[PDB]
């Protein structure tokens, strides 16, 4: 299982690189675990866009 | 679980390249922004709906690659539905286009004016960048070196 | 360039003259059907030149484009004009100009652009016989 | 709205399946409609008029072919259509006879003798 | 290529496997003129 | 408005002319499919491209039957 999830983490990078996300590998790993929980991914794409705006408002 | 991975996310957005009480403030603004949206096959179709807009907007092989990968992605399901809704949030050659000098059977045809006319344009966007680069490096430094007396770096403000 | 385009007009005057002359009762039911099937392609030439007329009205037709456009239709016209010259030349009517059509039908096999044309006129002209 | 989901509306009408019930056909639809969108051949409403007439001759009708010319008149009198060539070429291509060689019969030009 | 066809297409006493090569040599001139037609549209040149 | 309901009359006029042409040729399309095809043809599309699809989707409902 621990061997499987490394291979899945490597293949899920590819489909997010071709679709040109703003996600890097670390935030990809957190968001792949968060989407697998069951919380609607259509809303998670919006909370990330709001988090990345509110952190830039401080800078 | 995920709310402990969220702490690693809050460490990533904070500059690592102090850093212990600014994290407690950024964590407050993170949690305060997080729950607003959360309080209030048809899945590969969402990728196909953007591959159509790829094909209309030029760039044929990218859409032909995209439809080649959505067959292998079906041979974890909530992840690609996140990727389709983060598809325009991203960061802002080839020797062949008209060589029939290879092969064993190539079809005889004429000119079209949408292959070789847009193969000199594939390079014209490059030559028109590499000189616009020259105007975006001498301007960004002469804006520092000449404004008016009393303008510069904030080390005089120390 | 104009002279390079003109043989398809010389090969339309002869076509329409044949269709008028050999639809009469001095040339029989076979020649009636023969010119009545040659007439279908004449209608098609008339169709083509009107599409090109729509092209010229929009300021999108030139001499170079016209010369390339008429070359596929020139071969068909050439077949019709040579056939009309041959039937007029030997004074062939009845079944001699079904024998001539049998000879000309085997004659054309090169591209099979002209083969279908002659075969349709043989199919139409062999009905009264 | 976008054209791609409108294709899926067509897919709900013709199939008994919903748009969410099939994605193998929509894949093929995205293959065909994309990169052949926006006319690439010469348009002519006149040839379409004479070919709908040519088709009504094949149904052994001469009365309905001259009534079609009055509907063709009414089509222009209202004038709300953008490509009157396209929808009538489309209905003519999907025509079925109620009850050979035709590539040597008049067609539209490819615009490969002309810059696009 | 046009000079050879200039006598072959007015010779009707010749091989019909040679008048198939010659009719695979009318297409090869029509395509040249197609090329020229596209170039003529782009004239409106260095 | 009033002049905005006259335009909603002038589109039913057209749709009836197109509905007449659809039946005197005895096509496969019904009135509901045709309302999607008018929207597609308004944008500017190859009618050679849609007809091949419609030729496959009607045999894909013989892969449902």
């Amino acid at each position: 299982n621990l061997n499987a999830v490394r291979e899945t983490m490597d293949v899920l990078l590819e489909i997010s690189r071709i679709l040109n996300t703003g996600l890097d590998m670390e935030t990809l790993s957190i968001c792949v675990r968060l989407c697998e929980q069951g919380i609607n991914p259509e809303a998670l794409s919006s909370v990330i866009k709001e988090l990345r705006k509110a952190t830039e408002a401080l800078k | 679980s995920i709310t402990q991975l969220f702490d690693d996310l809050c460490e990533a957005l904070l500059p690592a390249a102090n850093r212990k009480r600014a994290k407690r403030s950024l964590k407050k603004v993170a949690y305060n922004a997080l729950f607003t949206n959360l309080f209030q096959l048809p899945a590969r179709n969402k990728i196909l709906m953007l591959s159509f807009d790829l094909r209309v907007g030029g760039l044929g092989p990218k859409a032909d690659r995209l439809e080649e990968l959505v067959e292998e992605l079906e041979a974890v399901g909530s992840v690609l539905d996140l990727l389709v809704q983060l598809a325009g949030s991203g960061p802002p050659r080839d020797y062949f286009l008209n060589n029939k000098h290879v092969g064993r059977n190539v079809p005889y045809s004429g000119y079209d004016c949408d292959d070789l006319s847009v193969f000199e344009m594939d390079v014209q966007s490059l030559i028109s960048r590499e000189e616009c680069l020259c105007h975006s490096m001498i301007q960004e430094t002469l804006q520092v070196m000449e404004a008016a007396p009393g303008t510069g770096l904030p080390t005089v403000g120390l | 360039l104009v002279h390079r385009i003109l043989p398809v007009a010389a090969s339309y005057s002869a076509v329409t003259r044949f269709i008028e002359e050999k639809s009469s009762f001095e040339y029989g039911q076979v020649n009636h059907a023969l010119a009545a099937a040659m007439r279908t392609l004449v209608k098609e030439h008339l169709i083509l030149v009107s599409q090109l007329e729509q092209l010229h009205r929009q300021g999108l037709l030139s001499l170079q484009k016209l010369w390339f456009y008429i070359q596929p239709a020139m071969r068909t016209m050439d077949i019709l004009a040579s056939l009309a010259t041959s039937v007029d030349k030997g004074e062939c009517l009845g079944g001699s100009t079904l024998s001539l059509l049998h000879d000309r039908s085997f004659s054309y096999t090169g591209d099979s652009q002209a083969q279908e044309l002659c075969l349709y006129l043989t199919k139409a002209a062999s009905a009264p016989y | 709205k976008s054209p791609n989901v409108l294709l899926q509306n067509l897919c709900c009408r013709i199939l008994g399946r919903s748009e969410a019930d099939v994605a193998q056909q929509f894949q093929y639809a995205v293959r065909v409609i994309g990169s052949n969108f926006a006319p690439t051949v010469e348009r002519d409403e006149f040839l379409v008029a004479e070919k709908i007439k040519k088709e009504l001759i094949r149904q052994r009708r001469e009365a309905d072919a001259a009534l079609f010319s009055e509907l063709h008149r009414k089509l222009h009198s209202q004038g709300v259509l953008k490509n009157k060539w396209s929808i009538l070429y489309l209905l003519l291509s999907l025509s079925e006879d109620p009850r050979s060689y035709a590539t040597l019969f008049a067609q539209a030009l490819p615009r490969d003798a002309h810059s696009t | 290529i046009r000079r050879y066809t200039d006598q072959r297409s007015l010779d009707r006493s010749f091989g019909l496997v040679g008048q198939s090569f010659c009719a695979a040599l009318h297409q090869e001139l029509r395509e040249y003129y197609r090329l020229l037609s596209v170039l003529h549209s782009q004239l409106q040149l260095t």
